């Protein structure tokens, strides 16, 4: 039974049937474990300074008027937050002037921190801020060990040994070298390597402030409860996948493909797993479905056309389409676009645009009874090509007015054409023209008025005059 | 198009504002006018013919 089908939809719901649905005692278990996941995160993250470095940093730049007081806490768990603020820079400044109390003032500085109801970007770049610390520092252990380990072919057990807690001074450096062996006093070239690992290591632990063990410990703390986090709200949206299908049946003939409809219901309750809360005793199910609707909906609004069409156009549009049913219902017949804005609130244009705006494109391909087998599309004409006998006679006009111009004087005809852009990429302003032939602007007027007076008198031009069909 | 500024120049001639896109008979057929209607929309101003 693993075969035998080719439409994804009993595919998907054999995937989705595969999981049961869960109860509200297993919704209260989740909800808790997720909340002690993020105690967990919160608690990993509080523990180090650099959180309130960046948190101080973020409040002198919005002191300094260069942001604002939303985006820097979401409420709290505006003269008391100044204050509190106030209160953990003190703490935080006598933490580093506290360098056996530091552990213990630290611990009171992280659960001030957390009694503070941070923005969750605030919290994201806490956190990647120690990946990317955490990152730098497993760089320089994986270089460490690559060139010793790797390169040295020095003892695995003995390289434990001697590694693990110290991982500072040269008890990898010159053990791996002055113990004997045959294949162990051939690199010092790699020494050098060796001494500037160390030096980075020992820079990365002064801009730190702490040691490296507490922050790997930090480290896999932090990403064990973002593990147990991914678990719990995986669980939800697959117990929550059927009543996502459910509320998605109702849209399936909107111009949207059912497949389509519930992948958008599925962002939806993913959306609403991350923000529900089980404090407020309500069942998850009310929660969920405004924002999978409104997932939906959104959707619909953005992609189900092939002219995009704003949020609130189409709003306005679905209210007019309701009214009219609703008017065409009680009173007896189609209405006129006039008496819907008695009706409505507008000034009687919007609306006849509304009415004018075009429904969706016929297509190209469709059939007009039998018609020898041809489509719509065979009916159309290309209305930007220009007529042969519309280029014959610009070819004739070029012939003439070039034949006319060759009878006038040389000078003139070189004025002429560098005033209009006759044979040449571009033409040039009158300016241009003078400064080229060395002469004044108003003399070059002249003789071009001279020249037209001339191509005015009669007994010349007579196919220039011909060429007016009209 | 190029030569017609020039054209224009000397004939002192202006470019017509509108297009002409009126009704005419088809090519190869003759007859009579017996009949003509003329339909208006709401909020338009009827002519003398209307
Ligand atoms: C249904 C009918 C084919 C019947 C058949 O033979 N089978 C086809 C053949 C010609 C089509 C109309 C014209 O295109 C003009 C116009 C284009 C607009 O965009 C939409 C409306 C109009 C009235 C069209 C509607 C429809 O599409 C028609 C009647
Ligand atoms: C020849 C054909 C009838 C065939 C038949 O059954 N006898 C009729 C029926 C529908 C007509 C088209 C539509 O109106 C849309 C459009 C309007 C434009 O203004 C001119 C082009 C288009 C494509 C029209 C061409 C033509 O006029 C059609 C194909």
């Amino acid at each position: 039974e693993i075969g035998r089908t080719t439409d994804p939809v009993r595919m998907y719901m054999r995937e989705m049937g595969t999981v049961e649905l869960l109860t509200r005692e297993g919704e209260i278990d989740i909800a808790k474990r997720i909340e002690d996941g993020i105690n967990q995160v919160q608690c990993s993250v509080a523990e180090y300074p650099e959180a309130i470095t960046y948190l101080l940093e973020q409040y002198d730049r919005v002191e300094a008027e260069e942001a604002r007081l939303s985006d820097l806490i979401t409420g709290f768990v505006p003269e008391l937050a100044r204050e509190k603020f106030a209160e953990l820079r003190a703490q935080y400044v006598v933490t580093r002037d506290t360098i056996a109390t530091a552990q213990e003032e630290i611990l009171k500085l992280s659960e001030v921190f957390k009694q503070f109801r941070l923005v969750p970007k605030q919290f994201d770049y806490l956190v990647n801020s120690m990946r990317v610390m955490m990152d730098r520092v497993r760089t320089q252990e994986r270089l460490i060990m690559k060139l010793c380990v790797e390169q040295c072919k020095m003892p695995k057990k003995n390289f434990i040994t001697l590694f693990t807690g110290n991982e500072t001074s040269d008890t990898w450096f010159n053990a791996a070298i002055a113990m004997n062996k045959p294949w162990s006093e051939k690199l010092h070239d790699v020494s050098e390597e060796v001494h500037r690992a160390l030096q980075k290591l020992q820079q990365i632990e002064e801009e730190t402030g702490l040691t490296i063990e507490q922050v790997k410990d930090i480290n896999r703390r932090m990403s064990i409860g973002e593990a147990k986090a991914r678990r719990a709200k995986k669980e939800m949206v697959e117990a929550n996948l059927r009543l996502v299908i459910s509320i998605a049946k109702k849209y399936t003939n909107r111009g949207l493909q059912f497949l389509d409809l519930i992948q958008e219901g599925n962002i939806g309750l993913m959306k609403a797993v991350d923000k529900f809360e089980y404090r407020r005793g309500y069942k998850f199910s009310t929660y969920a479905t405004w924002w999978i609707r409104q997932a939906i909906t959104r959707s619909i609004a953005d992609q189900a056309r092939t002219i995009r069409i704003p949020v609130h156009m189409i709003e306005t549009i679905n209210k007019l389409n309701r009214i009219s049913r609703q008017m065409l219902q009680e009173m007896g017949r189609e209405p006129t676009p006039e008496e819907l804005a008695e009706r409505m609130l507008m000034p009687e244009d919007k609306i006849r645009k509304v009415l004018k705006i075009a429904k969706e494109p016929i297509s190209m391909e469709t059939p007009i009874g039998d018609d020898e087998d041809s489509h719509l599309g065979d009916f159309i004409e290309d209305t930007t090509l220009e007529l042969p006998l519309d280029s014959a006679t610009t070819e004739s006009l070029r012939a003439a007015t070039h034949d006319v111009l060759a009878g006038l004087t040389a000078r003139e005809a070189k004025v002429l054409r560098m005033r209009f852009g006759i044979d040449m990429n571009t033409d040039y302003t009158l300016e241009e023209v003078g400064k080229q032939f060395d002469v004044t602007r108003e003399r070059i007027r002249q003789i071009e008025a001279k020249a037209l007076r001339k191509l005015r008198h009669p007994s010349r031009s007579e196919v220039l005059r011909s060429f007016l069909d009209d | 198009t190029p030569e017609e500024k020039l054209l224009r120049a000397i004939f002192g001639e202006k470019a017509s504002d509108v297009k002409d896109s009126s009704l005419r008979v088809p090519n190869g057929v003759s007859g009579t006018v017996i009949d003509v209607q003329v339909f208006t929309r709401d909020g338009v101003e009827k002519d003398k013919r209307a």
